[PDB]
């Protein structure tokens, strides 16, 4: 462990005080078909024309970015996004930008969202759970140890891909930082009591987003609903959590500790670190090197009828990409 | 149920993130 991250700290400090910019053009690949939408930008499959690949585009509206005050952000996604390098962190293949947009172009997965197939199963079972837990608990050892901070685990953010893994989506609010940090961000079922509360927080709110995961992977749903984000926030804070009747004894214990809004009392941000969550009993049939060599068995493949294939992903209106004659927000994203 | 209860609740789609 010790002796892989020191390494793998090592390739990553490099590419962070060096990132790699503007690897592509636009014109270099193929509109196919929108891939999910919202907040300041989209998602693309798009075909290389190069190398016949496919891959995800996510064009992020300049203008966009700016009104909604998420430069710094963005920037950050980039800067880290190009240097990190972990089996269940979705690999950025190019990035670039023009006058309207900033573009980034990473790995396809074909495979779809965990949310779907969630949504559609109902719930997983323990083994399940456990098994997918086990792939977020060492990206966020592997995340951490670089001093970064993901801030927005959720099931929409997990694909799956061929082989049956997790691969970790969307760093639009992952930072680097040592110490406190304060933005208020990341999703209302999600958010530790440290945020809502916005009492300047640390990497445990991490922890805290695998717990609410791993219970909704379970359960089938959150520990904390509601149809409006205050009555969520109130659950969040009471220091209340209930489980259902079929939740393992070692299940319930393991989300005590996680869902502990006592955050220096909440595992994972204790003195023994990561493994007082690798030690666990629930986690004691976890073979945790297997699982990052990938050699563990699957307990669900997802099925495409071949490259290209969008069938696992939802539809949406095909709007039109756009490119202004001028150069928009030159000096806020000159670093990109 | 409670699961009764999600899935009749304005919260099973996909759930957007927050900032500002
Ligand atoms: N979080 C959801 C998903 O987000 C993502 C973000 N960024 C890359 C991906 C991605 C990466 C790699 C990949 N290979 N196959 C599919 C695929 C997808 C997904 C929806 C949401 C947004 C979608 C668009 C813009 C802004 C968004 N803000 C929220």
């Amino acid at each position: 462990v010790k002796e892989f991250l020191a390494k793998a700290k090592e390739d990553f400090l490099k590419k962070w005080e060096n990132p790699a910019q503007n690897t592509a053009h636009l014109d270099q690949f193929e509109r196919i078909k929108t891939l999910g939408t919202g907040s300041f930008g989209r998602v693309m499959l798009v075909k290389h024309m190069e190398t016949g690949n496919h891959y995800a585009m996510k064009i992020l509206d300049k203008q966009k970015v700016v009104k909604l005050k998420q430069i710094e952000h963005t920037l950050n996604e980039k800067r880290i996004l190009q240097a990190v390098n972990f089996p269940f962190l979705v690999k950025l293949e190019f990035s670039f930008k023009d006058n309207s947009n900033l573009y980034m172009v990473m790995e396809y997965v074909p495979g779809g969202e965990m949310f779907s197939h969630l949504r559609r199963i109902g719930r997983f079972s323990e083994p399940h759970a456990r098994f997918y837990a086990a792939q977020i608990v060492l990206t966020f050892e592997y995340l951490h140890s670089l001093d970064l901070i993901y801030r927005d685990l959720k099931p929409e953010n997990l694909l799956i891909d061929q082989q049956g893994y997790i691969q970790v989506t969307d760093f639009g609010f992952a930072k680097r930082v040592k110490g406190r940090t304060w933005t208020l961000c990341g999703t209302p079922e999600y958010l530790a009591p440290e945020i809502i509360l916005s009492k300047g927080y640390n990497k445990a709110v991490d922890w805290w987003a695998l717990g609410v995961l791993i219970y909704e992977m379970a359960a089938g749903y959150p520990p904390f609903f509601a149809d409006q984000p205050i009555q969520i926030y109130e659950k969040i804070v009471s220091g209340k959590v209930r489980f259902p009747s079929h939740f393992s004894s070692d299940l319930k214990d393991l989300l005590r500790n996680l869902l502990q809004v006592d955050l220096t009392k909440r595992f994972g941000n204790l003195k023994n670190g990561v493994n007082d969550i690798k030690n666990h009993k629930w986690f004691a049939t976890t073979d945790w090197i297997a699982i990052y060599q990938r050699k563990v068995e699957a307990p669900f493949i997802p099925k495409f009828k071949g490259p290209g294939d969008t069938s696992n992903f939802d539809d949406y209106e095909e709007e039109e990409i756009r490119v202004s004659i001028n150069e928009k927000c030159g000096k806020e994203f000159s670093e990109f | 149920t409670t699961y009764a209860d999600f899935i009749a609740s304005g919260r099973t789609g996909r759930r957007n993130a927050i900032h500002d």
